[PDB]
């Protein structure tokens, strides 16, 4: 259920800042700043569960 | 709860990856993996089974 699909989704979201070049594009960054701002809906949702 | 109190942390992270702008340093993207890390163990404590 939802806690292990948003504990996936963290930890592909520490992999990518982890794998991040040296000189990240701005296209990975946009992607990394979009899954923080959905973990973070997605958490606050559950809560309002 | 901790959801939503981890919920605003992660989208007070994708302001931060917001701002990022070409050749972020070093030393900002290794602050910004290690905030994620640090709300990825808490995610992992939280979605235990």
């Amino acid at each position: 259920g939802e806690l292990e699909a948003l504990a996936k989704k963290t930890k592909a979201l520490t992999w990518k800042f982890k794998a991040l070049s040296k000189e990240p594009s701005a296209q990975e960054l946009e992607a990394l700043t979009q899954e923080c701002e959905a973990l973070g809906k997605k958490l606050k949702a559950l809560a309002q569960g | 709860g901790e959801l939503e109190a981890l919920g605003k942390k992660f989208k007070a992270l994708a302001w931060k990856v917001k701002a990022l702008s070409k050749e972020p340093s070093a030393q900002e993207l290794e602050a910004l993996t290690q905030e994620a890390e640090a709300l990825g163990k808490k995610i992992k404590a939280l979605a235990q089974g």
